[PDB]
C-alpha cells in the first residue's frame, strides 16, 4: 500500500492522497493505479503528451537546418559590418576592398533579386517592382571573373570567422581557457555543446530533486505538530489528574 | 453530487475508452479526488492541445524561412558556402548544437552571453535552495525525533506515577 | 506556540529535569521530618511505660 | 486546521490555565500545609523534653 | 515478527540518530571556524548577488 | 524470525543506554517520514563541505568577475561598432540621395 501510494504520489504530484484514503477503499487505489500511465507526468493524457513530443523533434530538426544557415547568414552580415569599419578607418587592403565591394553587392543583388521574384507561380502577368525583373538586377553584379573570385575568398574568410565566433562562445562560457593555444581551445569547443547539454541536463536533476525534498518536509510538517500535541496532552494529565487532584489529597490526609 | 458524479463518469469513460470502468469504492473523498483530477486532466488536455497546434505552425513557418535563407546564400554566395572543410563543419556544427540546447531565437551573443548566465545562475541558485531544504528537512527530522522520545518517556513516566499514586491511596 | 507549551509544562512538572514531580519538594522533606521525630517521640513513650 | 482542532479538543485545560492552577496549588502549599508540618515537628520536639 | 521490527526500527532509527548525532559531538569543536565560514560564506553571496 | 546476536547486543546496548525503545507506532510514524533514498547522510556539512563550499564560491566569483569583464569589452566593441553603423548610415544616405 504504501508503495502504491509513492507510485500515485510521484506520477500525480498535484493530488493530495493520504495513506488513510487507500486503506478505506483498496478498489480506488487500483483505479489511480490504472489511471496513472493513462494520465502523463504532468496530468495531461499520455496520447496528447506523445504528440507533443513528436511534433516537439519535428520543430528541432527544422530548426537545426534553419540555424546552420542563420548563422553563416549572421556571420556574413557580421563579416561585412567588420569590413565596412575598417573600410571607413582607412586600415583595408585594396584585395580587402575590392573582397568587401564584391561581396556587398552580390548578397544585396541577391537580396534585391528575391524581393522582385515573389516566388509566387508564373503569373506571366504579375507586374514587378518599378518594372524590373531578374535579369535587370543581375545585369549589375561585378564581372563574372570578380564573382568567382570572392566566393573562393568567402570560403576561407567563413572558416576564420566560424572559429573566431566559437573561441568567443568558448571565451565566455569558460574564461580559463583564453589562456590556452589554439589547438587546445579547438578541442574544447568541439565538446561544448555536450558540455551545455549537460549542464542543463543537471539543473533538470536538481529541480526535480527539489521537488522531492518539497514534498517530504511537508510530511515532515504534517506530523511534527501532532507528535507535540500527544505530548502536552500526557502533560497536562499528569499535571490536572496526578498532582493538582490525586497527589493533593494524599498530601492533606 | 449529482454533477460532479456525472462528470467523473463521463471522464473516467473518454480515459479507459472501450474498457469497462473498474469497480470502485463510492464516497465523498474519493468523488472529491477524482473530480480535482478530471478538472486537471481537462484543464492540461486543452493546454497542450494548442501547445501541439501552435508547435506545428512554428515548424512550418521556420522550414519556409530556412529554405528562403538557403536560396538566399546559394544566389548569393555560390554552392561554395555549403563546401567548407571538415573543421570548419565541426566548427559550424558546434555553434549550432550550442544554439539549439540553449534554446535560442538567434546564434547572436546578445542571445549567447544572457542565456550562459542565467543557466549558470539559476543552477547554483537551486543547488543553495536544495542545500537549504535539506537543512530543514534534517533539523526538523531530528526535532521529530525528540518529540517522539519524550512521548514515550512521558507516557512511561506516567503510567509509573499513576501506581505509585495508587499505592499511596491504599497506604492512606 | 506549541513548543513554548510543552517546555514551560515540562519545566514545571520535571524540575530536577529526570524525574516527573507530583509533590512540592519542600513539603515531601516536612513529612519526612515529621515522621522522624514521631518515631523518637515513641520510643520515649515506650521506654517510660516500660 | 487540522492542528487547529486538535489544540481545541484537547484545551479542556486551557495550557496557560493550567500553568496558573498549578502555580497556585504550589503557593498554597508553602503558605499553608509547609508551615503546619513546621509547627508539627516543633509540638513533638517539645513533647519529647515533657517525656 | 513484531519483536524482530521493534529490534531492528529501533536499531536502525537511532543508528540514524546516533549517526546524525556523533558527527555532531566532533562539530561543537569546530564550531567557531563553522561560524567563520558561515560568516565568509554570506559574504561570498553578498558579493556574488552584487556581481 | 531470526535477529543475529549481533542485533541483539546492540539493541540490549540500546536499552541499557537508558534511551526509550520506541513502540512498533512510534517507529512506523518516524520510519515514514524516512525515503528510502540513500539521502547520503547529510554528512553534516563537514567544515570540509563549507570550506569546500567557500571555493565554490570563490571559484564562482571569479568566474563572474572574468565573464564581467569580457562583457564589459564586448560592450565597448559594440559601442564602438554602433558609432561606426551610425556613420556608414549616413554615407549611405548620400549615395542614396546621389541615385534620386
Amino acid at each position: 500500500m504504501a508503495q502504491t501510494l509513492q507510485y500515485v504520489s510521484s506520477r500525480l504530484s498535484m493530488l493530495q492522497i493520504d495513506e488513510e484514503d487507500l486503506e478505506r477503499n483498496a478498489q480506488f487505489g487500483k483505479v489511480l493505479i490504472e489511471l496513472c500511465p493513462l494520465l502523463g507526468p504532468n496530468g495531461g493524457s499520455a496520447n496528447l503528451n506523445r504528440e507533443l513530443e513528436e511534433t516537439r523533434r519535428e520543430l528541432l530538426l527544422q530548426r537545426k537546418m534553419w540555424m546552420r544557415s542563420e548563422v553563416i547568414y549572421q556571420l556574413v552580415q557580421e563579416m561585412l559590418l567588420d569590413l565596412q569599419v575598417r573600410k571607413l578607418e582607412g586600415s583595408l587592403t585594396e584585395e580587402e576592398r575590392k573582397f568587401q565591394d564584391g561581396l556587398q553587392q552580390c548578397m544585396l543583388v541577391s537580396e534585391c533579386s528575391r524581393l522582385l521574384t515573389a516566388d509566387s507561380v508564373p503569373p506571366s502577368d504579375s507586374t514587378s517592382i518599378l518594372g524590373l525583373d531578374k535579369q535587370d538586377l543581375l545585369d549589375l553584379l561585378p564581372p563574372n571573373m570578380l564573382v568567382l573570385w570572392v566566393r573562393d575568398r568567402l570560403q576561407k574568410q567563413l572558416e576564420e570567422a566560424l572559429k573566431k565566433k566559437c573561441f568567443t562562445f568558448l571565451s565566455f562560457h569558460q574564461p580559463e581557457t583564453d589562456e590556452e593555444g589554439d589547438v587546445l581551445r579547438a578541442a574544447k569547443v568541439l565538446r561544448l555543446a555536450s558540455t551545455l547539454e549537460d549542464e542543463k541536463r543537471r539543473l533538470q536533476n536538481e529541480q526535480e530533486k527539489h521537488q522531492e525534498m518539497r514534498a517530504l518536509l511537508e510530511k515532515q510538517q504534517e506530523i511534527y505538530p501532532h507528535v507535540l500535541l500527544r505530548c502536552l496532552s500526557l502533560l497536562r494529565q499528569a499535571a490536572s489528574e496526578l498532582r493538582l487532584r490525586a497527589q493533593s489529597d494524599i498530601d492533606r490526609i | 453530487m449529482d454533477e460532479k458524479s456525472t462528470k467523473i463518469i463521463m471522464w473516467l469513460k473518454k480515459m479507459f475508452g472501450d474498457k469497462p470502468l473498474p469497480p470502485y469504492e463510492v464516497n465523498t473523498r474519493t468523488m472529491e479526488i477524482l473530480y480535482q483530477l478530471a478538472e486537471w486532466n481537462e484543464a492540461r488536455d486543452k493546454d497542450l492541445s494548442l501547445v501541439t497546434e501552435d508547435l506545428k505552425l512554428k515548424s512550418a513557418e521556420v522550414k519556409a524561412e530556412a529554405k528562403y535563407l538557403q536560396d538566399l546564400l546559394t544566389e548569393g554566395l555560390g554552392p561554395s558556402y555549403t563546401n567548407l572543410s571538415r573543421m570548419g563543419n565541426n566548427y559550424l556544427n558546434q555553434i549550432v548544437d550550442s544554439c539549439l540546447a540553449l534554446e535560442l531565437k538567434n546564434s547572436s551573443l546578445s542571445s549567447y552571453i544572457p542565456a550562459v548566465n542565467d543557466l549558470s545562475s539559476e543552477l547554483v541558485a537551486i543547488e543553495l535552495n536544495n542545500q537549504e531544504m535539506e537543512a530543514e528537512l534534517t533539523s526538523l527530522r531530528k526535532k521529530l525525533t525528540e518529540a517522539l522520545v519524550l512521548e514515550k518517556s512521558l507516557e512511561r513516566d506516567l503510567k509509573k506515577a499513576e501506581e505509585q499514586c495508587n499505592f499511596e491511596k491504599a497506604k492512606v | 506556540k506549541l513548543d513554548s507549551h510543552l517546555k514551560e509544562l515540562r519545566d514545571f512538572m520535571y524540575p530536577e529535569g529526570n524525574t516527573l514531580m507530583l509533590t512540592t519538594p519542600e513539603l515531601s522533606g516536612e513529612f519526612h521530618q515529621l515522621g522522624s521525630q514521631l518515631e523518637k517521640l515513641n520510643h520515649i513513650t515506650v521506654e517510660i511505660l516500660g | 486546521s487540522k492542528t487547529q482542532r486538535a489544540l481545541q479538543k484537547n484545551t479542556n485545560p486551557d495550557t496557560d490555565a493550567l500553568l496558573k492552577s498549578l502555580s497556585d496549588h504550589y503557593s498554597l502549599e508553602l503558605d499553608e500545609m509547609v508551615p503546619k508540618m513546621q509547627r508539627l515537628i516543633q509540638q513533638c520536639e517539645k513533647h519529647q523534653e515533657y517525656g | 515478527h513484531r519483536t524482530v521490527r521493534k529490534i531492528e526500527g529501533n536499531l536502525l532509527w537511532y543508528q540514524q540518530l546516533q549517526h546524525t548525532e556523533a558527527q555532531r559531538t566532533a562539530e561543537e569543536e569546530q564550531q567557531q571556524r563553522r561560524k567563520q565560514l558561515c560568516k565568509e560564506i554570506l559574504e561570498l553571496r553578498a558579493e556574488l548577488h552584487h556581481l | 524470525n531470526v535477529v543475529p546476536d549481533e542485533k541483539l547486543q546492540a539493541f540490549n546496548t540500546l536499552k541499557e543506554s537508558g534511551k526509550p525503545v520506541l513502540d512498533e507506532k512510534a517507529l512506523d510514524e518516524v520510519l515514514k517520514t524516512f525515503s528510502i533514498s540513500k539521502v547520503p547522510a547529510i554528512e553534516e556539512v563537514a567544515i570540509e563541505k563549507l570550506e569546500e563550499e567557500v571555493k565554490a564560491l570563490q571559484k564562482q566569483k571569479n568566474l563572474h568577475i572574468r565573464r564581467r569583464n569580457k562583457l564589459q569589452m564586448v560592450e565597448s566593441g559594440n559601442r564602438q561598432m554602433c558609432l561606426k553603423s551610425k556613420d556608414k548610415e549616413e554615407e549611405t544616405g548620400r549615395a542614396f540621395q546621389e541615385v534620386l
